[PDB]
This record gives structure tokens, C-alpha cells and sequence, in this order.
């Protein structure tokens, strides 16, 4: 089979910038190289076929080039709706093969997270479980640190973090932090605190509740 | 507009068998080659199989890892494409897409490419058992500001495919779906929504959680 290799698995650029994504084949593919876009929701469409032919209905800011084993996709000015993963694909010989994909992130102005904390629900408490949940929403850039404090004391165990995709409309990220405890472990403490440190501020954003 | 709708995906035991279908419209099905392409969770696209038109004797071809275990077929009278999958391995776990080949080589080149894609159907090959989710509301414990953020915690389900909607989808603008994580044996995720404070709790806000693999639907109203 023909191995297809993309330049990077990820890159980041600003609105209005020109971006180029490269693709190399392990054997000559006679210009039979095609490019696809996969939106974060999973939807896939073809952009370019036969190296350089723009697919009808696809904006002309997309273009392609190359020959032999070396090919490129270029987006001449980056728009908001271009957040996606880009894939090349050789159609010269079976089995038809794809590159590993290049994820494209859009740069934007820094934004502080909005933080919300939530105690374990009653329904959950009765079932013998205790999950404390923290949402850190609509922040940029992606890098963020969350600490859990129980009665002033940091906890590491049973904390699970999950980030969203870059959101297609405003280019922010969100994340959830979930601290899972036993009910009787939850019941032995009072103050539960979620602290987020992000480049937008020297001071952590602190959110807190008392079990009373 | 070309449409491709796949079905039949679901949980199946290793060494099991499963049959995918795809329904097509918006083009002349019997003049095109058709394909299946797949994508393992967090991985890239992989071509699986191809079947040509009747004029080209319905010639089939397969990816190396699926040859001799998968069969691709078509029913032109119903505009349907199928994939019979046998002796399933854990590495067959993936989203499977029905895909229409490019048209006439004279105008589009001899090289293979994939003109139209379905949205896909999920196949999970695992010995684990179907388990419905527990759905816990996430309501403030707390001082009110100009907005308010509510959530639903969805815990303890398998396999991975739940949809969370808010007020039957009438609330869509500020919804965040956090990817599911394996606990392990079993998946967890939450979903959040932000509304103006005037909206809640005066008006009602309900999150609906569907888990097709277990035909479960739960609607949870958020208390204050």
C-alpha cells in the first residue's frame, strides 16, 4: 500500500492568514491526490480532487498543488468556518489510502473562563455516590489548570477532566472537572472548592460551596 | 441534494457478525461505484471496501485487514448499499460511512475519490454488556448573576452513543457537550447550557438523554 504522510497533526493560525498543509506519498501517485474536510461534528466533504481541481460549491480560498510524491493544500485567507481536520487521500492504486489528518485551530483574543460548581444531586446521593462537578466555559487559549480543594486541602484522586473541541462559532474551549467520591467520604468534609488558573489572570477564579 | 443514510451499527461481541445498510437518494445509484470508509475513535479515515456498477460487473475490493471477513453488496432496485461484517475484532470498532465514488473518469479523472459521504453509524466490538445511563441534574448549590449555567451528568452507560438535548432542542445556542470518558468498563459525560437568569427557574429547563443501544430516554427537569 501507499503510505500517505501529512506535515503535522495540528496547527494554529489567525483569521485572515494563509495556511498550507502538506502531504507526501511513499510512491509516485500521478497527481491522483484529493483533499477532504471533516468538521468537528464528524461531517466529511471533498474540497479538492486530482491535485488542483476545486470541487463545485467549495470556496475558492481553497486550492491545491504538487506532483509526483509531494502535494499541498492551501487556504488563502482563513475563515471562522474552517475549524476542522484536513485529510489527503491517494486514488492511484488500491487500497486507497489517507493521510493521518491535520487538525486546524483558529487563534483568537484571550478570554477568561466562566466557572460554575455543582454539588452532588440528591438522586445521586441516595444511590450511594457523590460527584462534584465544575464547568470551565468559553475560555481561550486552551491551556488551563484546575485544582480541587476540600476544606483548604488539595485533592488529586478521582478528578477527571474533559475538554471540548474548539467551538466553531467563537473559537473558545470549555472543560469539565469532575471529582468523584464515595458518599461517606463526601459526608466527612464541608467546603468544596474548584480553582482555575488561566493566563488571562494572575488570580485564580475560585468557585465554592459548603455542604452545610 | 445527495443523501446517504447508514444504519445497523451497534454493539456486537468479538467474533460476532453484523450487517450495515445505507439508503441513497439524489443521484442515479446504479451508475456509480460505492464505498464504505471507516474511522476508529480518535483516529483517521480508512477506506474499507468498494463495489463497482453493474456495467463493471459489480467488481469488489477490500482493505487488507478486512478481506475475507467483510462482504460489500448493493441492491440497485432499492438504491441500497450493504456491508456484511463477520468475525469481528476489537479493532473494527469505528464509525462507518457510506460513500459515493466520483463520476465519469473523463470529467473527474481516473483516480479514485469520494464525492458524497453519509454521516455514519457507530460499530462497537466489545464483550461488555449494554448498560443504560444514570442521569443526574446539575443545578446551582449560590449567588445569581446575569446568566446561569445548568447541566446534566450522564453516568454509567455502554456503549458510547448518547445524545443530550435541552428543551427538545429549542435550546441549542449555548450547549456544551463534553466528550465521554471511559471510567473504565463504562462511559461518563456531562452537558451544560447557559441561559439568561430571567429564563430560569421561572420557565422550565429539561435535558433529554437518549441511549439508542438500550432504547432508553430520560428527561430531567432541573430543580433549584
Amino acid at each position: 500500500d501507499i503510505q500517505m504522510t501529512q506535515s503535522t497533526s495540528s496547527l494554529s493560525a489567525s483569521l485572515g492568514d494563509r495556511v498550507t498543509i502538506s502531504c507526501r506519498a511513499s510512491q509516485d501517485i500521478s497527481n491522483y491526490l484529493n483533499w477532504y474536510q471533516q468538521k468537528p461534528d464528524g461531517t466529511v466533504k471533498v474540497l479538492i480532487y486530482y491535485t488542483s481541481r476545486l470541487r463545485s460549491g467549495v470556496p475558492s480560498r481553497f486550492s491545491g498543488s504538487g506532483s509526483g510524491t509531494d502535494y499541498s493544500l492551501t487556504i488563502s485567507n482563513l475563515e471562522q468556518e474552517d475549524i476542522a481536520t484536513y485529510f489527503c487521500q491517494q486514488g492511484n492504486t488500491l487500497p486507497w489510502t489517507f493521510g493521518g489528518g491535520t487538525k486546524l485551530e483558529i487563534k483568537r483574543a484571550d478570554a477568561a473562563p466562566t466557572v460554575s460548581i455543582f454539588p452532588p444531586s440528591s438522586e445521586q446521593l441516595t444511590s450511594g455516590g457523590a460527584s462534584v462537578v465544575c464547568f470551565l466555559n468559553n475560555f481561550y487559549p486552551k491551556d488551563i489548570n484546575v485544582k480541587w480543594k476540600i476544606d483548604g486541602s488539595e485533592r488529586q484522586n478521582g478528578v477527571l477532566n474533559s475538554w471540548t473541541d474548539q467551538d466553531s462559532k467563537d473559537s473558545t474551549y470549555s472543560m469539565s472537572s469532575t471529582l468523584t467520591l464515595t458518599k461517606d467520604e463526601y459526608e466527612r468534609h464541608n467546603s468544596y472548592t474548584c480553582e482555575a488558573t488561566h493566563k488571562t489572570s494572575t488570580s485564580p477564579i475560585v468557585k465554592s460551596f459548603n455542604r452545610n | 441534494e445527495v443523501q446517504l443514510v447508514e444504519s445497523g451499527g451497534g454493539l456486537v461481541q468479538p467474533k460476532g457478525s453484523l450487517k450495515l445498510s445505507c439508503a441513497a437518494s439524489g443521484f442515479t445509484f446504479n451508475t456509480y461505484a460505492m464505498n464504505w470508509v471507516r474511522q476508529a475513535p480518535g483516529k483517521g479515515l480508512e477506506w474499507v471496501a468498494r463495489i463497482r456498477s453493474k456495467s463493471n460487473n459489480y467488481a469488489t475490493y477490500y482493505a487488507d485487514s478486512v478481506k475475507d471477513r467483510f462482504t460489500i453488496s448493493r441492491d440497485d432496485s432499492q438504491s441500497m448499499l450493504y456491508l456484511q461484517m463477520n468475525n469481528l475484532k476489537t479493532e473494527d470498532t469505528a464509525m462507518y460511512y457510506c460513500v459515493r465514488h466520483r463520476g465519469a473518469p473523463l470529467y473527474y479523472g481516473n483516480g479514485a475519490w469520494f464525492a458524497y459521504w453519509g454521516q455514519g453509524t457507530l460499530v462497537t466490538v466489545s464483550a461488555a454488556k449494554t448498560t443504560p445511563p444514570s442521569v443526574y441534574p446539575l443545578a446551582p448549590g449560590d449567588t445569581t448573576g446575569s446568566s446561569v449555567t445548568s447541566g446534566c451528568l450522564v453516568k454509567g452507560y455502554f456503549p458510547e452513543s448518547v445524545t443530550v438535548t435541552w428543551n427538545s432542542g429549542s435550546l441549542s445556542s449555548s450547549v456544551h457537550t463534553f466528550p465521554a470518558l471511559l471510567q473504565s468498563g463504562l462511559y461518563t459525560m456531562s452537558s451544560s447550557v447557559t441561559v439568561p437568569s430571567s429564563t430560569w427557574p421561572s420557565e422550565t429547563v429539561t435535558c433529554s438523554v437518549a441511549h439508542p443501544a438500550s432504547s432508553t430516554t430520560v428527561d430531567k427537569k432541573l430543580e433549584p
